[PDB]
């Protein structure tokens, strides 16, 4: 069940391109 | 507490393109810009036995800028940058109507449409030449094919009308657009000159579905005309939902929580199955990650790794060292995969059992909850390292023990000998800490096998003791659940 | 917090005894509800005092017997406030008032829990067989419009009141049952007549409805399949109101032995308004 | 569920109740504010109901979980005040000469009254004892009483001549009249305009709280003179602006509900005693 | 540095140490604030000298007891300054000034920690029950407009001051509480009145307030549930100001017993300014 | 937390001391300049406050954490200087004939006075020792002092005739007057304009530091003649250009800060001693 926190931290890089969506839009 | 309501309707969408022109000086031969512009339209139509009044707004994107310029001479024909739409360009048609469905369009669970394509053809534009042969724009055509509905809003003069936006694709068609009497023939595409061909309106017909989430505090009594708009909705207080989440632990169970905690929870497994709106089911996961990154725990992970990297090239006394390495052990627990029961398992289990029985009501608020619980749940925890059947246990508050495995009696601690092994030997979360374990061995005398298993935090032995209805383990795990209070 | 979960153990041998006491009033109160027609036919006005005197010999102290006059069944059905402890309601049977008498009986003889219904702003539903809607006022013209899953009125257009279905028109009281599980849009004249979502709890056993006239028609249960005869659904045969009142006074011991004073409420309203 | 019977509840004293936590009452109940119309006039608004509902939502109460039931003034509110609701706050604006009218209204809404009717033209009435009153409500009650000795010969009054009767209230829209307990009485009041009821005081009504907005403490709800208790539900706050009053109430609403409690009669437990 | 963290131990059988009454009386300084109409009714001007000579017998050295007249209650309420070691504030009650007296009592009887507020620039937000906004000046008109999360007003436009909601107008002092959690926009007459964001710490035990007139009205705690009667809510019934002053002089020892000198700040201000 | 008790605190001479709090003070505290309006006049600008805040940001102080204050001149600033601000610097341009007034201002701010009111009309005031002065502030202070014999008879003056009094200060915006200890004095002071306070000197003011822009060390902040100390918070700098002065201050703000320190009486540790 703790796997999700590791998944959040590991996959957190995509927030960069998500905020890129937000600011370019 | 939030009820689905289907509002699917068959609609007819009427719209017309908008044309803007700007003249260039001289005697009136040139032109500066011919471009598409946002265009409104009103109409009424009969459907289902009542006359519904509709308001549409068409706009264009992706437009090409062709050109033509006969030269610098003060009378030679040309258009400096005349546009067209072709493969790339899209057209949006915001649609609104007075029907009951569009009053309940604030919160939506799903929304999708089926519209029939249409063929738009360009008109005839006679460029205003003062004298001589009359140039003739003609031809050009595209086909609108529907692709995807979204939410939108017309910024109409009197109010802002929440509305549905239909994104139609394009498809260039047979009639080769030309500038007749001029050097441009056998193009293809719909230019901005006369996109409407004099038609009163271009027409689409289709059916759009919608699943709104009108609120409900009682089964028999469901509303119409959702009027809790984001003017009427406001930030729920931080302490208020903190108190709500703390109150939610009234109900959590004992063994079922451990059963859930023994799953692999991933992005899909957790964040799916949340009774949320479309605008939040789109990016809930990324929203959670964005605020998870900046949490105190996450920046502590970053500081740990960066400090170690910088060290790689830089070259109650005991309580303080034990506490610092306890924080370090917590960081290591979060980053790595431990083979024990791993307190963060219980934290995530409580988190899932809390958030599943809530609802998204126009604000995400899983950010500030998931990320906040990740750092606040189980504030004081404990770890242990077994070696030579002399397990050394440590508390994040600074306490320390060192006790044998075969019999649970403690030994003088060895600082800097625990620290050499905590770096490499696998850390074991101490969900059955030393105090409760000593109580258990004293009262319910246990064997070597289950002693080793409980030391290792083996799920099999933990659940065996829980299903024995052992009071010691039952109470211990109940307190574990109870510190999860944000 | 009267501990309504721990079991109570009786005994099957010992002993038939007395009821000890209860101290909230000197004693119970009997309470007649008669129509104006009784007064007009009696042609008197010392008759309430005479009836009290004749109750005294039956064994009711003087202050315990109260009398309430009402215009008729329909004008009484609106907000029937039972201000009292042992209620009898003498209902003169009249043809074409069968369903009105059944409405009033279903209202008073049973214990109701009513919530408000803001018709202008919400749709409405029915949870189950035990849930009615009760509309009361001067004139209740309750036009409903059921809606399918898609919120399109079936057999009606929600925006055209004319297409609606009039379940009950121009009634002082109307108990309406629409199909349970389908949303409805309601329409009734909110200036005069109000309407409430009323669930049915158990029976209210302070009240005895005495049908004065014809056959046994009071169908308290809206279910067509069931038609029980309750011990409080009294029926008597009349030619003269003096004879009716004399029978009531003579047999009043049985009239109160069939009822029970316990099921009483602070307010006199015939339902619990739960807002 | 074993209604209609007092059966003693046993309960341990040293039980953990770790699972026990706060009761978020606002998630289910319905808060319910009564104010004088001059509050609205001074506010000089008309989306203020929406604004207050929004602020209540921010405090926790769902959208429809708050009601704003206006009343014209204290006396006209005092005539048959039926608070069919779930958490009643009443903003009583104190003004001089409304002392006993405020006190009697407060008693009426804070004590659960069990009322039987009365036929003034037919029977003589007497209060059983300490907890019994006669509540007279109407557009204009004018209660006159002739005490009767054991021989039905009125003392200080002639049983026929209404003039010799002893007035106990006039032009009062509400009057909780108390007379000597154990004395037969003949009564006279304007039967068309005023109704009167023989009422007993049960325990306290915890559904309702009174925010007294104006002056000093006066609310002697207990008709006995010797006891003048200060019940927690009789809150008091000073004022110079109705917005300040309403903002105070909204900001501190949770403590108000903690002071109050659910109507004990409306629960299932009280099914067969006097459920209301 | 102080040993706040470490605990203090102390036995229970320790003998009572002797009285420090002489120490406090010889070192401290009583200090009476009183209205001007007190002196006007006294009609004198050797009277402060007489009062000092009469405190001298009660056990105050001559150069200790001070007198600091103030114009009236509402005017004293603006920037009230606790000049002095033991503070007494005579306060004549009159109708319609109840809230003003309560405001002053709340302001001076409690230790307020005030931060600056810039009305024009930023939207300000109340942290909790122990936070208020205190406005002081010749004329304060606190008009508030609460805002959504989108910086949009509710019940008010953010740009039209005439839609705002007044919470106190023309008051010299106003302790305004707003719903805790909201972003408000404030309109207040910035040239003549100043607003501050004031938390409320524990109680200032240096000050006593003597209500000279009527009934108990001082609701020091804005919470409407609690209405404590603090020991320093002194009250007397008056007709002659000489009688009031004689009462204070006679029972001055008990007043100081009620108060506690230790809660004296360096500044004469009634609050801690913490830019 | 056991406020109000001066209980012993133990500490080991070997515990490894902890890392810097420069970042802590920058992020949490607020720095606060006071300067004369002549400075801005010579600067001849008006985005300069914003520019200096931007420069301070690189040193570490958040944008809103620096507060600039102007004043007309030293004597005008002396009357009632309220340094309600977490790290105070006071620029002080020295020109001749202002040495005593400058030292008076420094003595007022760099130390921490607890002080009581005086009522000149009523009593005769002594001074209790070295730590006791009288501080007179106002638009025009002129303190005329008549000492008295034990028989309440003036020496070198007369209690009646004010003109025979000994004028200790005149037209001073601020005047700290000391007098012989243990002699009763009758004061005459301009009660409408100037206000006088009988003031005891507690410990020093952590919070404020004075930067003399002009000449040599003249600030004697000790009324004693036998000692003229050198305080860390009392600093000097030569100048010809106010931009240069401000740049030196901004560049060395680390050093000025860690010469000063947090106001000890604004802490919670001093809660019930003389908290300010
Ligand atoms: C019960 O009631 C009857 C009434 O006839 C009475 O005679 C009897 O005495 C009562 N029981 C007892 C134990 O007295
Ligand atoms: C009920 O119907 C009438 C006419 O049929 C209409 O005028 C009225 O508005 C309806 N009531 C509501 C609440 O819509
Ligand atoms: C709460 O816990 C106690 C003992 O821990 C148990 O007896 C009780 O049934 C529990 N009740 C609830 C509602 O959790
Ligand atoms: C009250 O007194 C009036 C005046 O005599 C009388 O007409 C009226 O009947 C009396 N009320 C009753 C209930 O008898
Ligand atoms: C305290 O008083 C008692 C009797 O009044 C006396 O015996 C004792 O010496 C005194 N102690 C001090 C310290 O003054
Ligand atoms: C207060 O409102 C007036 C107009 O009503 C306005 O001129 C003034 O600027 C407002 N105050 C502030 C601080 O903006
Ligand atoms: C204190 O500073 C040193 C270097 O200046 C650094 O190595 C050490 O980690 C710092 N202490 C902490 C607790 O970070
Ligand atoms: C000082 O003396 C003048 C007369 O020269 C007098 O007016 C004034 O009142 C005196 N000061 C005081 C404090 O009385
Ligand atoms: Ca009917
Ligand atoms: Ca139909
Ligand atoms: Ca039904
Ligand atoms: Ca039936
Ligand atoms: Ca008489
Ligand atoms: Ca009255
Ligand atoms: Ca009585
Ligand atoms: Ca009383
Ligand atoms: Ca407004
Ligand atoms: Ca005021
Ligand atoms: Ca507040
Ligand atoms: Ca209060
Ligand atoms: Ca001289
Ligand atoms: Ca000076
Ligand atoms: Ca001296
Ligand atoms: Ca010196």
């Amino acid at each position: 069940a703790s796997l999700i926190y590791r998944q959040l931290l590991t996959n957190s890089y995509s927030v960069d391109l998500y905020d890129e969506i937000e600011q370019i839009g | 507490l939030w009820k689905e309501m289907q509002y699917n309707r068959d609609i007819i969408i009427r719209f017309k393109f908008g044309n803007s022109i700007v003249k260039m000086g001289g005697l009136g031969y040139k032109w500066s810009e011919i471009s598409y512009k946002a265009a409104n339209y009103q109409y009424n139509y009969l459907r289902d036995g009542e006359q519904v009044t509709a308001h549409t707004t068409c706009s264009v994107n992706g437009v090409n800028n062709f050109s033509y310029n006969g030269g610098f001479l003060p009378t030679d024909f040309g258009i400096s940058r005349y546009e067209v739409i072709k493969e790339n360009s899209y057209v949006y048609v915001d649609y609104w109507d007075d029907s009951k469905a569009f009053r309940n369009i604030v919160y939506v669970r799903s929304l999708a449409a089926n519209l029939n394509s249409v063929r738009c053809t360009g008109g005839s534009y006679h460029f205003s030449l003062p004298v001589g042969a009359w140039p003739v724009i003609n031809g050009g055509a595209v086909s609108l094919h529907f692709a995807g509905v979204t939410l939108s809003t017309q910024f109409t003069d009197f109010v802002s009308l929440n509305s549905l936006r239909f994104r139609f694709s394009l498809t260039v068609d047979e009639p080769p657009f030309s500038i007749l009497r001029t050097r441009t023939v056998n193009l293809y595409g719909l230019p901005a000159a006369n996109p409407n061909n004099g038609n009163e309106y271009y027409e689409i017909s289709g059916r759009f579905s919608l699943i709104s989430l009108v609120p409900t505090n009682d089964d028999y009594q469901t509303p119409i005309m959702n009027s809790v708009t984001v003017r009427q909705d406001l930030e729920r207080q931080l302490t208020n939902l903190r108190e709500e989440f703390n109150s939610l632990s009234q109900e959590i169970a004992m063994a079922q929580l451990i059963d859930l905690a023994l799953l692999p929870l991933d992005m899909f497994s957790m964040f799916s199955g949340i009774k949320s709106t479309i605008d939040l089911t789109k990016s809930m996961a990324t929203s959670v990650m964005k605020k998870f990154r900046k949490s105190k725990l996450a920046t502590s992970i970053s500081e740990m790794t960066n400090s170690l990297s910088d060290a790689a090239s830089s070259a109650n006394d005991i309580s303080t060292q034990t506490s610092t390495i306890g924080k370090k052990l917590r960081l290591k627990e979060m980053i790595t995969q431990t083979e024990g029961m791993s307190f963060d398992d219980i934290s995530a289990a409580v988190l899932k059992t809390k958030i599943d029985m809530s609802t998204q009501i126009g604000k995400n608020t899983l950010p500030d909850i998931v990320t906040e619980a990740s750092e606040k749940f189980i504030p004081k925890r404990s770890y242990r390292i077994l070696k030579d059947d002399e397990v050394m246990e440590i508390n994040t508050e600074g306490k320390f023990f060192a006790y044998k495995i075969n019999t649970f009696d403690e030994v003088p601690f060895d600082v800097n000998k625990f620290a050499e092994l905590v770096t490499d030997s696998p850390v074991i979360s101490a969900i059955i800490d030393f105090k409760t374990l000593k109580n258990l061995n004293d009262n319910y005398g246990i064997t070597r096998t289950e002693a080793l298993n409980l030391i290792k935090s083996n799920p099999n032995m933990l659940r065996n003791f829980i299903n024995q209805n052992n009071p010691i383990i039952r109470n211990r795990i109940e307190q574990l659940i109870l510190q999860c209070k944000l | 917090n009267y501990g309504l979960n721990i079991p109570i153990t009786g005994s099957m041998d010992t002993v038939y005894s007395n009821s000890t006491r209860e101290e909230v009033f000197l004693t119970s109160t009997l309470c007649l509800y008669y129509p104006t027609e009784a007064s007009t036919q009696i042609s008197d006005g010392e008759w309430k005092d005479s009836l009290s005197q004749m109750f005294l010999i039956k064994g009711w102290p003087t202050g315990s017997v109260y009398f309430k006059e009402y215009s008729n069944i329909v004008d009484f059905s609106v907000d029937p406030q039972l201000y009292c402890d042992y209620n009898l309601v003498l209902m003169k049977y009249d043809q074409s008032l069968e369903l009105d008498m059944s409405e009033l009986a279903d209202l008073i003889l049973n214990e109701w829990l009513c919530n408000p219904m803001d018709i202008t702003l919400y749709y409405y539903q029915q949870s189950g067989e035990s849930n009615k809607w009760i509309s009361m006022g001067s004139s209740c013209t309750v036009k409903v419009c059921p809606l399918n899953t898609q919120t399109l009125g079936i057999g009606c257009q929600t925006t055209n009141v004319d297409s609606f279905e009039t379940v009950a028109e121009n009634e002082k009281l109307a108990i309406v049952d629409v199909v349970d599980g389908i949303n409805h849009k309601i329409n009734l004249t909110t200036t005069t007549c109000t309407i409430r979502n009323c669930k049915k709890l158990g029976p209210r056993e302070n009240v005895a409805v005495i049908q004065v006239g014809g056959a046994n028609i009071l169908d308290i249960t809206a279910d067509p399949t069931t038609n029980p005869q309750i011990e409080r659904m009294m029926r008597v045969n009349w030619k003269r109101w003096w004879q009716v009142f004399y029978t009531i006074v003579d047999y009043i011991n049985q009239i109160v032995q069939v009822m029970s004073k316990r099921s009483r409420s602070l307010n006199s309203a015939a339902f619990y308004y739960r807002v």
